[PDB]
């Protein structure tokens, strides 16, 4: 890198290290993810060429950008857009003042339509959690890191089970469904949604068994009526626990009577009737926020 | 759209993926030691190493697409660089698409020694260089998916007959082997393919393009078709390993060179 001045690490992964960057002769200030070539076995990493390719078809306000590939002797950097904090800084630092409800309700909106566009171009995200929402001080909150996304087809097939961090998992992955897609980065965007109003993860697991009696336990548990089809999945155990639905004024105090409804169709169970990223846009509960189109036909 | 996210809204992408996904069917006159049958041998040997590593179509689609592509940006590639742009080109699909793909080695292994580990990894840098890393299209065998579930009408779950569907993809695989194949949209061949399995009501219905849109890929399909209708379809295979459900997407390959001399 001729004219980027590395200035501190911000990130770490399995390949490679994230920097903030800034240009000598510009004072542009960028995120440069370095994947060192010389140490993997096969080449190109498949999360390398998945996240470049897809985020090349993915320019939105609300998807961090990828500015440009480098290959250098045994090397390939990524520059990206550069926002100064993620999402999961931003809820500890509010933990004890709480952030305000029009910043939560215009974060939500802004992932959602980051969201609705991934989605409608066949992508899912895989690993929404908030250090991998980032936000500027412009009031702007974008996703980031599509390490782990992947084009989906219309049919889905069988896709890698192992997707989504612990706490932010749908239960059908929980529950080892043959099949999933978009509902899947749904049920994180609840579970985040949650996060923002009351700053606690909604359903902290310590390991899959826990995740699933943490969901139960908040939702209740689950039957053939609100799932048709749990009880025939293959971790389905007719020896759970069963727990009634809690009421979600007890869930989500501070939240008002549309938010909770939103929220409970981001949470809802069946990953055939969870609500849409493009729906959940059409929602009461952002009336204040946007105006509806009018529909032709 | 033939779709029951936005209707419209997801089918017009898709649509405007091949409009800026550029593909031309004379590529191999850039380079004059070519010869067209060059590249069938290829792109046939490559469908072999599918089968024997159990690979998806897709990746072998997205292999074939990556191979024309990188064509395009070339000149003067001779008859021994060949092996090397197709082994190199289906190492990055099988990556991009399979949840555990083959290791390198195996890779080079296939080859029988005319391409090594060293060399496959500097060509994928070549390749995806050259692409731009343009490596998501909707391929081929992505449109025949698309088509098969809304004939069967969800999209999102496979709800469709699997022997079905192999036989319409045996007729999309001696296509492709023709460099012609390129002057039509993926969608438009994958459409005509089906068509010839069924009829127009049931190609507009799930593809949404009309007769006349699809009628010069329909003629220009016709000789591929009888071929295949002279010897008689297959039948769907088993693979040790995949489940019964996926079996339909596995990648085959049989003496397609044959059928295409006629
Ligand atoms: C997504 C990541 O958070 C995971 C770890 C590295 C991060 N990262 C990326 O991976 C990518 C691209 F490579 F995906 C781009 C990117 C851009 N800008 C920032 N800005 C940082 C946000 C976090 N903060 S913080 C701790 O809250 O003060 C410091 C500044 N980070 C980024």
């Amino acid at each position: 890198m001729e004219n980027f001045q590395k200035v501190e690490k911000i990130g770490e992964g399995t390949y490679g290290v994230v920097y903030k960057a800034r240009n000598k002769l510009t004072g542009e200030v960028v995120a440069l993810k370095k994947i060192r070539l010389d140490t993997e076995t096969e080449g190109v990493p498949s999360t390398a060429i998945r996240e470049i390719s897809l985020l090349k078809e993915l320019n939105h306000p609300n998807i961090v950008k990828l500015l440009d590939v480098i290959h250098t002797e045994n090397k390939l950097y990524l520059v990206f857009e550069f926002l100064h904090q993620d999402l999961k800084k931003f809820m500890d630092a509010s933990a004890l003042t709480g952030i305000p409800l029009p910043l939560i309700k215009s974060y939500l909106f802004q992932l959602l339509q980051g969201l609705a566009f991934c989605h409608s171009h066949r992508v899912l995200h895989r690993d929404l959690k908030p250090q991998n929402l980032l936000i500027n001080t412009e009031g702007a909150i974008k996703l980031a890191d599509f390490g782990l996304a992947r084009a989906f087809g219309v049919p889905v097939r069988t896709y890698t089970h192992e997707v989504v961090t612990l706490w932010y998992r749908a239960p059908e992955i929980l529950l080892g469904c043959k099949y999933y897609s978009t509902a899947v980065d749904i049920w994180s965007l609840g579970c985040i949604f949650a996060e923002m109003v009351t700053r606690r993860a909604l359903f902290p697991g310590d390991s899959e068994i826990d995740q699933l009696f943490r969901i139960f336990r908040t939702l209740g548990t689950p039957d053939e009526v609100v799932w048709p089809g749990v009880t025939s999945m293959p971790d389905y155990k007719p020896s759970f626990p069963k727990w009634a639905r809690q009421d979600f004024s007890k869930v989500v105090p501070p939240l008002d009577e549309d938010g909770r409804s939103l929220l409970s169709q981001m949470l809802h169970y069946d990953p055939n009737k969870r609500i849409s990223a493009k729906a959940a846009l059409a929602h009461p509960f952002f009336q204040d926020v946007t105006k509806p189109v009018p529909h032709l036909r | 759209s033939p779709l029951p996210a936005n209707r419209e809204e997801v089918w017009k992408i898709m649509l405007n993926k091949e409009k800026t996904y550029l593909r031309d069917q004379h590529f191999l006159e850039q380079h004059p030691l070519l010869q067209p049958k060059m590249r069938a041998i290829l792109l046939d040997w490559l469908m072999e190493v599918c089968e024997v590593y159990k690979l998806h179509r897709e990746t072998f689609y997205l292999a074939q697409d990556f191979f024309d592509r990188y064509m395009a940006t070339q000149e003067n590639v001779v008859k021994t660089l060949l092996q090397l742009i197709g082994i190199s080109s289906l190492f990055i699909a099988a990556k991009l698409e399979e949840i555990y793909p083959p290791k390198l080695h195996q890779f080079a292994y296939v080859t029988d020694g005319a391409c090594s580990g060293d060399e496959i990894l500097t060509m994928e840098l070549m390749i995806m260089k050259a692409l731009k890393w343009r490596l998501s299209p909707l391929t081929i065998v992505s449109w025949l998916n698309v088509y098969m579930q809304v004939a069967y009408l969800e999209v999102l779950l496979p709800q469709y007959p699997q022997q079905i569907f192999i036989q319409i993809a045996e007729l999309l695989d001696l296509c492709v082997l023709d460099v012609d194949c390129l002057e039509f949209p993926y969608g438009i061949l994958a459409a005509s393919a089906l068509y010839h399995f069924s009829s127009s009501e049931l190609m507009q219905k799930v593809s949404g393009y009309q007769w006349c849109d699809i009628e010069n890929c329909v003629k220009w399909m016709v000789p591929f078709a009888m071929v295949i209708r002279e010897t008689g379809s297959s039948k769907l295979k088993h693979f040790r390993g995949v489940a019964d459900e996926d079996a339909h997407n596995i990648q085959t390959h049989r003496d397609s060179l044959d059928l295409l001399d006629k």
